[PDB]
């Protein structure tokens, strides 16, 4: 069923700019305590990324948002939950079981990579019910599967297992590149405990590397597939009578940049620094040093 | 006097190689092995990855 | 009747699809041996390392950019390389005429 929901509030976009998020481990070599000046992609500092977000604060039965969006040179997705409602992807080039497109759902039991075709509806998503048998009754993710030839299966990516209602301990940031025909993906899950429900967190993180695939296939464009806990707080009817939560998740983008990074005793990151933002980054960077004198 | 002449190195005799095991392989005895064989006109086509 | 199976590979080798390393070999220490744990050939002596990676870590650099430990694939084990033993001669002498 294309279910193609009622209730569509079209929103323009909230703004939230890039605090000091989006770096990740280059390559797979080792250093320890040194200074490392690289060119490569990256999020840029302090940039206005998009604001998504689906609650059930105001409108239980209104507030959806899964449109389409453009997939150029990467993007740093990040989500803040504590129910796990963001839990698929998408993407390909024009999704109507003619071009290759990548399903990855994460499932419970096991994390699935298809590269297959189908051709999937206006607004594809999945829905589960409330009861005690609790089971994606709706597969609306698509209705049709054509042709494929690679498949893949892995151990679904760990939940924090903190399935409360109250401050958003869960925190997944996750970036997906896609060059010279692999498609390499980075992640981190980062639980936190409580946070001022205003923005991404203001601090610093890193994105070790998870997983890669030698798919290899153009892409363009993508989007988001949200598995909906549809229950009886607007109890009833189950097209439209469901619930939307409380989810929120940012969308940024990459960048090709220079950037200085350190490395601690045992050689995990603590902090770097772009070489385009300001004159004393610049500094810092031709000068190979966190510190100057006069 | 001093003349600094000559250089020497230890050279090595012996060669060793290394790879993350065999662990997965492709099953090919479900071919050879199969339990019923395909039509003249028509054929199974397995892709193979 | 013969029971016949016809294989057919393709080729343009942009999808990299089977391949094979296989023939594993054994391992030294202590000595001036030649070594490819992954293709990253070598010559030196290898010796254990103190130090530990991350778990997505494969082998190691120090500064100047050149390698100094790599995990076996094998064990995962991370062992420290240090290059072959080298250096210079000098040559004292009294006088011919002495
Ligand atoms: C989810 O896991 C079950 C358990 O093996 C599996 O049968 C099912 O196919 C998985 N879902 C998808 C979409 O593959
Ligand atoms: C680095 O990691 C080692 C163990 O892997 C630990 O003993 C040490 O305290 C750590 N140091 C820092 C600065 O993280
Ligand atoms: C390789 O296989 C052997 C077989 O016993 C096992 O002991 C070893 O842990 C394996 N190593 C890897 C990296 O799979």
């Amino acid at each position: 069923q294309c279910v193609n929901l009622t209730t569509r509030t079209q929103l323009p976009p909230a703004y939230t700019n890039s605090f000091t998020r989006g770096v990740y481990y280059p390559d797979k070599v080792f250093r320890s305590s040194v200074l490392h000046s690289t060119q490569d992609l990256f999020l840029p500092f302090f940039s206005n990324v998009t604001w998504f977000h689906v609650i059930s604060g105001t409108n239980g039965t209104k507030r959806f948002d899964n449109p389409v969006l453009p997939f150029n040179d990467g993007v740093y997705f990040a989500s803040i939950e504590k129910s796990n409602i963001i839990r698929g992807w998408i993407f390909g080039t024009t999704l109507d079981s003619k071009t290759q497109s990548l399903l990855i759902v994460n499932n419970a039991t096991n994390v699935v990579i298809k590269v297959c075709e189908f051709q999937f509806c206006n607004d594809p998503f999945l829905d589960h019910k409330n009861n005690k048998s609790w089971m994606e009754s709706e597969f609306r993710v698509y209705s049709s599967a054509n042709n494929c030839t690679f498949e893949y299966v892995s151990q679904p990516f760990l939940m924090d297992l903190e399935g409360k209602q109250g401050n958003f301990k869960n925190l997944r940031e996750f970036v997906f590149k896609n060059i010279d025909g692999y498609f390499k993906i980075y992640s981190k899950h980062t639980p936190i405990i409580v946070r001022e429900p205003e923005d991404l967190p203001q601090g610093f993180s890193a994105l070790e590397p998870l997983v890669d695939l030698p798919i290899g296939i153009n892409i363009t464009r993508f989007q988001t597939l949200l598995a909906l806990h549809r229950s009886y707080l607007t109890p009833g009817d189950s097209s439209s009578g469901w619930t939307a939560g409380a989810a929120a998740y940012y969308v940024g983008y990459l960048q090709p940049r220079t950037f200085l990074l350190k490395y601690n005793e045992n050689g995990t990151i603590t902090d770097a620094v772009d070489c385009a933002l300001d004159p004393l980054s610049e500094t810092k960077c031709t000068l190979k040093s966190f510190t100057v004198e006069k | 006097g001093i003349y600094q002449t000559s250089n020497f190195r230890v050279q090595p005799t012996e060669s060793i190689v290394r790879f993350p095991n065999i662990t997965n392989l492709c099953p090919f005895d479900e071919v050879f092995n199969a339990t019923r064989f395909a039509s003249v006109y028509a054929w199974n086509r397995k892709r193979i990855s | 009747p013969y029971r016949v199976v016809v294989l057919s590979f393709e080729l343009l080798h942009a999808p990299a699809t089977v391949c094979g390393p296989k023939k594993s070999t054994n391992l030294v220490k202590n000595k001036c041996v030649n070594f490819n744990f992954n293709g990253l050939k070598g010559t030196g002596v290898l010796t254990e390392s103190n130090k530990k990676f991350l778990p997505f870590q494969q082998f190691g650099r120090d500064i100047a950019d050149t390698t100094d430990a790599v995990r076996d694939p094998q064990t995962l084990e991370i062992l420290d390389i240090t290059p072959c033993s080298f250096g210079g001669v000098s040559v004292i002498t009294p006088g011919t005429n002495t």
